[PDB]
């Protein structure tokens, strides 16, 4: 039973996460395994394999850093899905982590 | 490691987290450290649970009771308000109540307090609170960060620590101001390593 202030697509919680720098995830025990930090431009993962966040998000919004689905497998292609479309391919993920660049104001 | 633990994290969202150390805001640096801590705790043991409350603002607020779901934890920290002063004693008592009601009673119980602002309590009041935590089997970790000009603040936090400590299960970590990143100083300490 989701509350009115929670965003779900079926079983999948949408989780917006602000980061001062994408690099702070390099020591994050949950997420470090999935990022390749040499890559430019926000990516998403097609499964939960090591360094899986490689697929380019199409036309990404300002300050989007990446999308991590914590379970399931999905169609993984470059420059095909915009952020809003990614919400429909959770395919069994329980969380969609959307990482955003923090802005000091 | 194989330790099974329920933790309640108390965030300092007081007015002292608005001004000063920029890049990042002291509240954001705190939120990121909690993010990483919740990742460490949930990866250490999939039955661990972590909850979050904020101590200041318009009043002590429970953002989530302890859960094993990192997504619920991170989502609940979005849109934190800033202001006021921390209500340390009320926060610790609400945190203790949430841990008392943990579903899995086999979990050990721990409170983490981020103390980034003045401690407007006397040692006597803090020691009553500490001895009551000890009586209730609750361990305490204190992160002392922020401005470093009020010399009674570490002495007050040390008195609270000493009242609660049982078998050196409780800890204090002093983060020197002008630091690298809150999380970096914490990574190698018992707050993260156990």
């Amino acid at each position: 039973g989701p509350a009115p202030n929670e965003e779900f697509v079926g079983d999948m919680r949408i989780v917006n996460v602000n980061l001062s720098n994408i690099d702070i995830l390099k020591k994050h025990e949950t997420f470090k395994k999935y990022f390749d930090f040499t890559l430019t431009g926000p990516r998403y993962n097609g499964n939960i394999a090591e360094f899986a966040m490689i697929w380019k998000i199409k036309n990404p919004p300002l300050n989007l850093l990446g999308v991590f689905f914590d379970d399931g497998t999905r169609d993984d292609e470059d420059d095909k899905y915009i952020l809003e479309e990614l919400k429909q391919i959770g395919n069994g993920a329980k969380n969609m982590y959307i990482f955003w660049q923090y802005e000091q104001k | 490691g194989p330790v099974l633990e329920a933790t309640m994290i108390c965030i300092d969202n007081s007015e002292w987290m608005r001004n000063g150390d920029y890049s990042p805001s002291r509240l954001q640096a705190q939120t990121e450290a909690v993010n990483l801590l919740c990742g460490a705790k949930t990866q250490s043991n999939p039955e661990n649970t972590v909850g979050i409350l904020t101590m200041a603002g318009k009043g002590v607020r429970v953002l989530t009771t302890p859960t094993s779901d990192l997504g619920k934890i991170l989502a609940c920290m979005h849109g934190l308000d800033v202001g006021g002063e921390i209500n340390l004693t009320a926060a610790i008592q609400i945190a203790q109540l949430a841990l008392k009601h943990r579903q899995n009673k086999n979990q050990r119980q721990r409170i983490i307090v981020f103390a980034g602002s003045p401690i407007k309590y006397e040692k006597k009041a803090l020691e009553i609170v500490g001895k009551r935590l000890k009586k209730n089997s609750v361990s305490l970790d204190i992160v002392n960060f922020g401005e470093d000009d009020d010399e009674e603040k570490p002495q007050k936090l040390e008195a609270l620590l000493t009242a609660v400590n049982n078998n050196d299960g409780s800890h204090i970590v002093h983060v020197p101001s002008g630091a690298n990143a809150l999380s970096d100083v914490l990574l190698s300490t018992p707050v993260f390593t156990g």
